[PDB]
This record gives structure tokens, sequence and C-alpha cells, in this order.
RNA sequence: GGCUCU
RNA sequence: CAAGCUUGAGUCUCGUAGAGGGGGGUAGAAUUCCAGGUGUAGCGGUGAAAUGCGUAGAGAUCUGGAGGAAUACCGGUGGCGAAGGCGGCCCCCUGGACGAAGACUGACGCUCAGGUGCGAAAGCGUGGGGAGCAAACAGGAUUAGAUACCCUGGUAGUCCACGCCGUAAACGAUGUCGACUUGGAGGUUGUGCCCUUGAGGCGUGGCUUCCGGAGCUAACGCGUUAAGUCGACCGCCUGGGGA
């Protein structure tokens, strides 16, 4: 069945750049905006875009850079079966920084850094390379 | 299977709309009319073991259906069980 | 092959008219099929080499009708 | 109810015998509250391979809306009746009521 | 319903019932009943004639229709009796002018069915109708040899006689035996198969349970003396011999037929 | 190429005869649809009628037996 | 037709 | 925890396909047996032979009868089923799938230790039945031998009912459920539309076969029905023997 959106959502992402897709649409959700916020943030997406009223579809207009795809790696890290929650020391450096881990904080969800810079951990979501 | 005036003879007796088909207590007695239509013939037939899966399926549909409505409203639950003579 | 001679008809015609109808219906096969049996492993084996042997002829006879030899 | 569809296969001996028991097969079914739709005798007719050491019998189409307890009657009456060699019943979707390409 | 009992008691042990719910649990139709006094396999010279026969219950007779003469006349079944002289279960039927009677109970018969006798009966089972009104190829019983003779073939408890063909006045029978026997074609029988199939499936457990059944032990001829039997001797166990009766007839093989009157009758033999 | 498709029947009659003698051999075999081109609903309805046919001894099962 | 070993 | 929502799941309506199951009937061809007619010296079998059947009249042929079992052609990398597995035709009872439009309920769902149920053939038990085939066995050959392959026979068994066993290379050697990811040629089964201006033209669903791209993989190969990218749950593995 289908257990986990998040997941859905990071597949269909790592598979559209993978088949050079332009862009990926799934259905919507409160948490799945707050990424794609997330990552148009950080510069790995080019937009988002939720439309419709009663059943949204999430639009992502995905990113290639020098004809190769900008998102090189993609993983879930908590799951369903096993969550992972982090405190602000333990906060994880994806690629020593450069990529960055996506975490779901008591004030939204923000990346590490600003968790970091925020004195506060939560969920470990994605770490995005 | 079960007839079509059987049927809606259900559909208008516990639906509340006389077109709800849907609900839980018409899924429930559908059920039941056809489990208790299929004692007489795994009574005769023994061995129809693949007919027999489906008389299965039906009950652990009706029973799948049933908790649900057990959770969801107790008193339909009862007045339901009394009005078809379940056990559980 | 209930054949009948017709008038004025040669011998040597109606015997290969009867070796074509018994061909035809394919009697000689059938008792040559006949003769011992032959298990239902045998007989998926043997239709299932038949049904390949259709189909890798087919695709190999249209693909050497394209490209040359020499 | 069942639309049923009813041939039989009788000794051409008794050729004669064929509108008697067309007639009481017929009342069978209406005093069942039957209907009955088409009703073509054929005749005499050549078999293709010899039944019963004979060569020709006596053909009956009949399609037929009863229901199928005096239809199982009617199935004994033929399986008792040594006049009728063969029956054949074949259950129909519905009520066929054209003519038959043979009866032409 | 064969019924294994549990081994409380050797004689308990291997006792195989055969529990028939639908008997009557009561007295027996008093009319059709008469005195059946035991013999102990002695004749009028009050030698044993046939041995091993002696003791077991008293039993009363029931008085049964074999010959089944009311014609027309259908009968309802009232109820199903034991029969203790036979091993099929016995039917009492009730007649619409009153009479009552004790039939052969068949397989599928219970109570409250209608049987009718006669020419104009109907092919159910428990109708009983000439063999030239019965079609080629059907099972039945209680099958004349003679007209109005009464039914004399097929009557124990699961039994039926197979009728394969017929040439005007006979119709040629498959008796239960195996062998193919001519009848007169106008000799009554009656449809279906004898009730108690079930019968053969009992286990008696113990010798009582013959006893009761008033058979006397056997005796081995072997373990007697010369005198008695052509077995008897031997110092051990010895046996040096063929085997005979006590009357020094072969047994083992050697048949007995020697009815010359009644051959014309008999399409092929047993096998 | 199907008789059945162009003249667009619901249900094959076992009694058109002329139709099932023109797709029976002459040993009464049933003729295969990869020749007649039968599509394979109407070709299972065929043998179905063909079978009812001979049933009621409107076709022959074979030749010989005569 | 079958016709072992090294 | 409370209230919901409809996309998941399910119910309803009308239809379609199907060797899906159980039960009961029935037909035709052939085999063998039995009786009989004509007929007369071989038959049958093999690599070659012999055992075997035959002048007591076989084999061949014709007529009639019995009985059992399986259902040529259709027939097809066709269909159905959870798997095992299912094949004449008809009826009765009966399960499931799919499609079209709508209507309804409103997360009711997925997986599953233990548990329960089904589960080829062989085998067991009781009761029947018993044509053909055929372990065993017997005889003949072959051979150095031949407890074998070959031949002539032939019993359990194969068949039926009810119980038991509970295993197979029970295999796709690939657990179930769900989501996404370039294509091609088909098969089958629905259905919509276009003037069906022909058997055509354009689509849209289900199931299925072959090739093959990315990617994966030790390689072989898989390849939208994944052995690709992910998620949920279960089962299992940890050197070869011994076992
Ligand atoms: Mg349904
Ligand atoms: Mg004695
Ligand atoms: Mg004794
Ligand atoms: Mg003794
Ligand atoms: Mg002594
Ligand atoms: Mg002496
Ligand atoms: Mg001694
Ligand atoms: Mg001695
Ligand atoms: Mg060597
Ligand atoms: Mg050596
Ligand atoms: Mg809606
Ligand atoms: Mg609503
Ligand atoms: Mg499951
Ligand atoms: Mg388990
Ligand atoms: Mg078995
Ligand atoms: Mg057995
Ligand atoms: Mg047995
Ligand atoms: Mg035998
Ligand atoms: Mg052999
Ligand atoms: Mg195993
Ligand atoms: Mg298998
Ligand atoms: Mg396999
Ligand atoms: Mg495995
Ligand atoms: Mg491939
Ligand atoms: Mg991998
Ligand atoms: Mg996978
Ligand atoms: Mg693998």
């Amino acid at each position: 069945s289908m257990q986990d959106p998040i997941a859905d959502m990071l597949t269909r992402i790592r598979n559209g750049q993978a088949a050079n897709k332009a862009a990926v649409t799934m259905p919507s959700s409160k948490l799945k905006v707050a990424i794609a916020n997330v990552l148009k943030e950080e510069g790995f997406i080019e937009d988002f875009k939720v439309e419709g009223d009663t059943k949204p579809e999430l639009e992502l207009t995905l990113k290639y850079f020098q004809g190769k795809a900008v998102v090189e790696s993609i993983q879930r890290v908590s799951r369903p079966g096993l969550r992972i929650y982090k405190r602000k020391d333990e906060l994880p450096k994806v690629m020593a920084g450069l990529g960055i881990a996506v975490v779901s904080t008591s004030k939204g969800v923000m990346t590490d850094r600003a968790a970091r810079q925020a004195g506060l951990g939560g969920e470990i979501i994605c770490y995005v390379a | 299977s079960l007839s079509t005036e059987a049927t809606a003879k259900i559909v208008s007796e516990f639906g509340r709309d006389a077109n709800d088909t849907g609900s839980t207590e018409v899924q429930v007695a559908l059920l039941t009319a056809q489990i208790n239509h299929l004692q007489g013939h795994f009574a005769e037939h023994k061995k129809d073991h693949h007919s027999r899966r489906g008389l299965l399926r039906m009950v652990s549909q009706r029973r799948k259906l049933l908790d649900y409505l057990k959770r969801k409203d107790v008193a339909r639950y009862t007045q339901l069980i009394e009005r078809l003579g379940l056990r559980r | 092959p209930v054949i009948k001679v017709r008038e004025n008809e040669p011998f040597d015609v109606a015997l290969r008219r009867f070796k074509r109808s018994c061909e035809k219906a394919g009697v000689l096969a059938e008792v040559r099929r006949r003769e011992f049996y032959e298990k239902p492993t045998t007989e998926r084996k043997r239709a299932k080499a038949s049904a390949v042997k259709r189909h890798a002829k087919k695709l190999a006879r249209e693909n050497a009708r394209r490209t040359r030899l020499y | 109810m069942r639309h049923y569809e009813i041939v039989f296969m009788v000794h051409p001996d008794q050729s004669e015998q064929v509108p008697g028991m067309i007639e009481r097969y017929t009342a069978a079914i209406t005093g069942a509250e039957g209907k009955i739709h088409r009703l073509e005798d054929w005749g005499r007719r050549q078999l293709a391979y010899p039944i019963n050491k004979l060569h020709k019998a006596h053909y009956v189409l009949m399609n037929v809306e009863a229901p199928q307890e005096v239809i199982d009657e009617l199935e004994t009456t033929f399986r008792f009746n040594d006049a009728v060699i063969r029956s054949m019943v074949m259950r129909t979707k519905h009520a066929v009521t054209e003519a038959s390409p043979m009866v032409k | 319903a064969v019924v294994k009992c549990k081994p409380t008691s050797p004689g308990r042990r291997h006792v195989v019932k055969v529990v028939n719910p639908e008997l009557h649990k009561g007295k027996p139709f008093a009319p059709l009943l008469e005195k059946n006094s035991k013999s102990g396999g002695r004749n009028n010279n009050g030698r044993i004639t046939t041995r091993h026969i002696g003791g077991g219950h008293k039993q009363a007779y029931r008085i049964v229709d074999f010959k089944r003469n009311k014609d027309g006349i259908p009968a309802v079944v009232e109820r199903l009796e034991y029969d203790p002289n036979r091993s099929a279960n016995i039917a009492l039927v009730l007649y619409k002018d009153g009479e009552r009677r004790y039939i052969l109970a068949p397989k599928g018969l219970k109570a409250g069915d209608q049987i009718q006798s006669g020419v104009d009966a109907a092919i159910k089972p428990g109708n009983t109708l000439p063999m030239r009104n019965i079609p080629v190829g059907s099972t039945v019983h209680n099958v004349e040899m003679k007209p109005g003779k009464g039914g004399q073939l097929a009557r124990s408890a699961g039994t039926y006689v197979q009728i394969v063909a017929r040439d005007g006045a006979y119709v040629t029978l498959r008796l239960r035996s195996g062998e193919m026997r001519k009848v007169e074609a106008d000799c009554r029988a009656t449809l279906g198969e004898v009730g108690n199939a079930e019968h053969m499936l009992r286990v008696l457990g113990k010798a009582g349970a013959a006893r009761w059944r008033g058979v006397r032990p056997t005796v081995r001829g072997t373990a007697m003396n010369p005198v008695d039997h052509p077995h008897g001797g031997g110092e051990g166990r010895n046996f040096g011999k063929h085997p005979v009766t006590p009357w020094g007839v072969q047994t083992k093989g050697k048949k007995t037929r020697s009815n010359k009157r009644t051959d014309k009758f008999i399409v092929r033999r047993r096998s | 190429f199907c008789r059945f498709t162009a003249e667009g029947v619901q249900e094959i009659d076992y009694k058109d005869i002329a139709t099932l003698k023109n797709y029976i051999t002459e040993s009464g075999k049933i003729v295969p649809s990869r020749i007649t081109g039968t599509r394979a609903k109407y070709q299972r309805q065929l043998a179905r009628a063909i079978k009812r046919a001979r049933y009621l001894s409107l076709l022959p099962y074979t030749d010989r037996h005569q």
C-alpha cells in the first residue's frame, strides 16, 4: 500500500532526473509543500506549484545544469518502520556540508544548518546531495 | 449469486436512503444473506472448495466491516447483530 | 477418404489423389503419434519447442530477408 | 423465467403421434404457467449417421419460457418414452421467435 | 450410520453398530405378526440336518407382502420398522381403503412417500409393475420368478437386479451374483435397491453377538478324530489329504449343481 | 478475414448446416482457424455448435461410420 | 542393434 | 482524541469471456471380451530371433451384444483458477474476474509469527469396479554376466465413493502489496468514437508472449508483468561433507 508519500516524492524526483524529465507531478500535501519550499530555496528545483482544490496536484519543475542533473543523490532517512530523531549537536553534515539534511523541527521544516543556528533539532526526513 | 430483487429488498430495508447501496449495514446484510443461502449448497456439495474460498472471503469481509462499525458506532452494531442474529 | 474413381479417370490419378487426401487429413502421422503414450510433460514440451521454432524461424527469416551477405 | 430450447428426435414410425406429443407438452407448459415461443416440426429427416440401427427420424424444435420443474418432468417423459430417440434441451439467454433456417 | 464403539471392554473394542434413527421405537403392527418357533436345525425326525444352528433371541414373524397385489390403489408409507427375520428394514404402509401392510423398504424410501403397484404405476422407487412395463437397464428388487408367486430375488439388505434385455416373453436379468437369468416378462418387480446397504459393515465384536443370532460354534474338522471327520486325526497338526466335507465331498472347487430342469433359464453362470 | 465478424452475429446457430459444412472438412473434422481466418471467439462458438449438430446427427462425426 | 576398464 | 474529505479499499446497476468448481445425465470413435457367419495356414513380434497364439480353424473379415476408461478434429508460447491443477455435449447448484457509465459508504487498508484451510502423482484404509496400460513377477532373447534396456504375458495399482497421508525440479528455481521510470512487434478480451463511405480509421481499460533501451548484475542475463528506483511486512541464509 502507499505507506509512505515522502519516499514516493523523493523517488519520483530521482527517477525524473534519471529520465531527464522536465517536470514531475504528484499528489500534494502540506509537508510535501514545505519540502519543495526547501528544495527551491536551497536551489535544487526551479519552482513548485500546487493546483486543484479537492485533491491538489503538486508539480515540480526540475533543474538541470550542463545537461546533467542537479540532484546527484537523494535518500530517505526516517521511515515508518524506523523513525530517526536527532539533537542539535548530532545533526549530520551531508557531503561535508555541501548537501543538506531536511529536518522537521518544532519551528517548522528547515535545513540542518538553520536548525543548528536555531539551536534545535528534530526529525531527519532526508539527505539531499 | 444473490438475486436482484433480494438485493433491492435489503437495500430498501436497511438503507437510510433506499439508494445508498454501500452503507456498512447494507454490505453486511447482503453478505449474511448469501452466506445463509450457501449453507445448503455446501451441506450438499462439501467438495466445492473453490466456492468455499468465496464464502470465506465473504465471512472475512463481514468481520472487518463489523469491526469498523463497532468502533465507529456501537449502537448500530448492537442493533444490527440483534436484527441479523449474529453471535459476534 | 472415401474416394470413388470417376468415369474416365486414370488409376495413377486416383491413387495420387488418395495419397493426397490421406496426407491432407493426416492419418499416418496420427497413428505415429498414437503408437505409444506420451506424457503431458512431453506434450507441453514438444508444443513449446514447436512454438519457439515457429517464432524464432519467423523472425530469422524476416531478419535475413533485409540484410545482405556479400 | 428460464428460456429453454427443446429439440427431440422421434422414431419415424411414430410420426403420426407427433402432434399428440406436442399438444401434451404444450398443455404441460401452459398448465405450468409457461409460455411457448416457437414450435417447428421438421418432419422426417435423413440422419447423418444411423442411430438405433435406423436411418431417419422426425425432428421437432421448440422454444420455451417455462419453469425448470416442468422441464425436468418433460425430460423424464423423453427418457421413458421409447418413441423419442434423442432429446436435447439447451438453455438460451432470451426468447427466440424467428423461424429456423431449416424449417425454411 | 456406522458407529465404532469405544473400547471400554474387550468385546466392545471391535464392535461396529449400525444405527438407523428413523426406525420406529415401539411395538410392531400386531395383526401382521405370527409365531416363529425355533427349530435347532432339526427336521421331523429330530435329527440335526444343518449344523451350527441353535439358540438365539426370540423372534416374531412379520407378514411381508411380496406378491404385492393391491393394484391401482395408492399407498402412503406410515413408518419404518425393524425385522429380525431378515436383513432389510420393512415399511408399514397404509392404503386408501384402510389396509395396512409391511413391505421391504427400498433405499430412498422414507415415511410419508406414496407407492402404488399395478401396470399403470409410475416409475419411482417403491412401485411394483411387470418387467414388460419396466424399462431396460433399471435396477429392481423383490423380483418374481413365476407370475403371482411372489418376489424371491433380491430381498437382502442392499441388493438389486439389473434388467439387461428383453425378448418377447422373457427378460434377461443380471443377478447380484453375476448370473444372467431369463425370467418371464409378466413377473412383477419392485423398483430400487433394498434399504440397509450398510448392514454388512457391522462387526459383532464378540462371540455372544453370534449366539444372539443363533449361530452355534463351528468345530473345524482337523481338530477331530478320524471317525468323526475325514480330516481328523494326526499326532500333532497333520492334514495330508484333500479338503472335503464331513461326508467326504471335495469342497475347494467341486461343483454341485445338478438341475437339468432350469438350465434353459440360465444364460451364463456366475464367474 | 472472418465471416462472422462481417455478418455480425451474436451467436452461431448449430442449425445452420450449410455454414457449418463450409467450415468442416470431408472427414467431419473441424477446419482450423488458421485457414479460414476465423476470430477465435467465433471459432469456439463454431466448435460448440458442431459438437451439438453431431449429437443431433445433423453432421457426421466421421465419414466412415455408415 | 548393444559392445566394459586403463 | 473529535469532526471530516475522496483519490485507496469496498457496495450497487447492466453486460462479456472462460477446460473455474461440485453434482447428475448423455453421445460417438476405438480397444478387449463373448456368441455366430465366410474362410484357411499362418499370425504376431524383433536389429535379427525366440517365448506366445494357431488345423480343437487362429489371424483377416461381417453381424450382434457386454463392459470400462478416456474424450480425435476444434486446439492456439489460447483461456480460467490462490496454487496444485482444469479439455466431448447438456442441465442443476456455484465461486471469481473484467468492462461501461453513474450512484453510495467514507481509510473500513497492507502484511502476518503461531493458527486454520487447500494441496499433483505415488501410497494407505473400508466398500465397489476392473476394458486398456502396467511396477512386481514369470518366460524368451541380448550379454562375459544382464536381478536391465528389447519381446510375450501379466498382479497390485490406475477408476468410483468416503476418510488419511501432506510431499515434488510443488519452478518464473524470482514472497505479498503499492508507487515511479524511454520503446517495438504481437495474442486475447472488453469498450468509446469516426461517414463501418469494406473485413476499415482514431482511441481508452484488463490479461498475456517475444525482442530490447537506460539502469542493474560476478557474468549469464532482467528489462514498465524488473533481477531498475523506493517504501511496508514476513520467511530464510552464514564453508564442503557428516546431515
Ligand atoms: Mg460481487
Ligand atoms: Mg455353519
Ligand atoms: Mg468361523
Ligand atoms: Mg472353529
Ligand atoms: Mg484331538
Ligand atoms: Mg474316514
Ligand atoms: Mg508334526
Ligand atoms: Mg508332510
Ligand atoms: Mg575409462
Ligand atoms: Mg574395474
Ligand atoms: Mg465523488
Ligand atoms: Mg459525501
Ligand atoms: Mg495475505
Ligand atoms: Mg504459517
Ligand atoms: Mg492417488
Ligand atoms: Mg485404494
Ligand atoms: Mg480397492
Ligand atoms: Mg483385470
Ligand atoms: Mg513389459
Ligand atoms: Mg520441500
Ligand atoms: Mg507444477
Ligand atoms: Mg515451472
Ligand atoms: Mg523454492
Ligand atoms: Mg529482454
Ligand atoms: Mg541492486
Ligand atoms: Mg523489485
Ligand atoms: Mg537478485
